[PDB]
């Protein structure tokens, strides 16, 4: 493995900051929680800070998890 | 699918796990998310550690979507399906591409494709491990918190990396 892989052998948490803009409708979005690569495993929770989110939620999912 | 260095990579295919390999100084991702018969997202992110946070920062742009599409109309289901993810090593930019296809549903039954393509590169200057031809395969499971007023998703993720024995 990498010298990298080492940073990865517990329960990291994890940020996500987005900012968004579809068809002129901005957005942002953060989100927390964390992640341990031994078993393969995420949890995240995110909350759309400007209001009501202007596109579904799984369309988001690749990007923001 | 935007913090890939929590993959589990089996110990067999170690040295080709990317994501791990370009911390902590990160990687660059980019995407085209391509919704079929409907708009595009571009996406540009950066993952780091900060300290010992990672942290995931994004850009997302979004254009030619339809008023009443199904992306700006909210018809889609709120639950994901599960897919793979094919990586290949992009020699030249030190990094690797990605290529798979979501497939969202629709409430009226059917589905709505959305087809990515990624590339990553890294953003430090250190070696990184360019992989041979893998995938990861994705599960998502997507809830709400009963007690969350604000407008947001709960998601509990599992990836493995996987083709190759
Ligand atoms: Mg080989």
């Amino acid at each position: 493995a990498s010298k990298g892989e080492e940073l990865f052998t517990g329960v990291v948490p994890i940020l996500v900051e987005l900012d968004g803009d579809v068809n002129g409708h901005k957005f942002s979005v953060s989100g927390e929680g964390e992640g341990d690569a031994t078993y393969g495993k995420l949890t995240l929770k995110f909350i759309c800070t400007t209001g009501k989110l202007p596109v579904p939620w799984p369309t988001l999912v690749t990007t923001l998890g | 699918a935007g913090v890939q260095c929590f993959s589990r990579y089996p110990d067999h295919m170690k040295q080709h796990d990317f994501f791990k390999s370009a911390m902590p100084e990160g990687y660059v991702q980019e995407r085209t998310i391509s919704f079929k018969d409907d708009g595009n997202y571009k996406t540009r992110a950066e993952v780091k550690f900060e300290g010992d946070t990672l942290v995931n920062r994004i850009e997302l742009k979004g254009i030619d979507f339809k008023e009443d599409g199904n992306i700006l109309g909210h018809k889609l289901e709120y639950n994901y399906n599960s897919h793979n993810v094919y990586i290949t090593a992009d020699k030249q930019k030190n990094g690797i591409k990605a290529n798979f296809k979501i497939r969202h549903n629709i409430e009226d039954g059917s589905v709505q494709l959305a087809d990515h393509y990624q590339q990553n590169t890294p953003i430090g200057d250190g070696p990184v491990l360019l992989p041979d031809n893998h995938y990861l395969s994705t599960q998502s499971a997507l809830s709400k918190d009963p007690n969350e007023k604000r407008d947001h998703m709960v998601l509990l993720e599992f990836v493995t990396a996987a083709g190759i024995t």
